[PDB]
């Protein structure tokens, strides 16, 4: 059933996920927008 | 050895053929050839690996044959290696 689920798509294999985590951080490396820190701050501030 | 396995009683025998210095103790002897023989050891989509060999440990007061039977196994098994704790002239269960 993994080989199926990783034939159709809905899985992908172990070195696949290797070397696109790789990619994924030599390459990526995101800012929070302005409009989602307000959202952070609320939700940080009501916990405490 | 096909002629012996498929006999009905044949583990019997096996249970019977463990130590034969050592008696009464049939559970041990029991999980002794559990031991000794081995499941299989499995890796199923190469992610996820289950173990496949029967770890046994023999708790018992003084004077209950736990070392005579040990002997057994390192007499019996292909490739046993015995180890101590307490004692020094063996060989070590640390890689150097
Ligand atoms: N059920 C048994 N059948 C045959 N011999 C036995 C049995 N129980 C004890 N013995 C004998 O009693 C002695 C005990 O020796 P050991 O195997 O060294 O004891 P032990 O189980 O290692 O316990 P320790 O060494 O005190 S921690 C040996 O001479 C055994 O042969
Ligand atoms: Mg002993």
């Amino acid at each position: 059933m993994q080989n199926q689920q990783e034939e159709n798509g809905s899985e992908i294999s172990i070195e696949k996920m290797k070397r696109y985590i790789t990619y994924c951080r030599l390459k990526c490396a995101p800012r929070l927008s302005p409009q989602a820190a307000e959202k952070l701050s609320s939700n940080f501030v009501t916990i405490r | 050895f096909r002629k012996i396995s498929r006999d009905r009683g044949i583990i019997d025998k096996i249970i019977s053929s463990m130590a034969p210095s050592i008696y009464g103790h049939r559970d041990i002897k029991t999980a002794v050839a559990c031991s000794l023989f081995g499941g299989v050891p499995k890796n199923v989509n190469g992610k996820h690996s289950i173990r496949g060999d029967i770890n046994v440990l023999l708790l018992g007061d003084p004077g209950t044959a736990k070392s005579q039977i040990l002997k057994y196994v390192e007499k019996t098994a292909h490739r046993a290696v015995f180890a101590t704790g307490q004692g020094a002239s063996a060989v070590g269960l640390t890689a150097s």
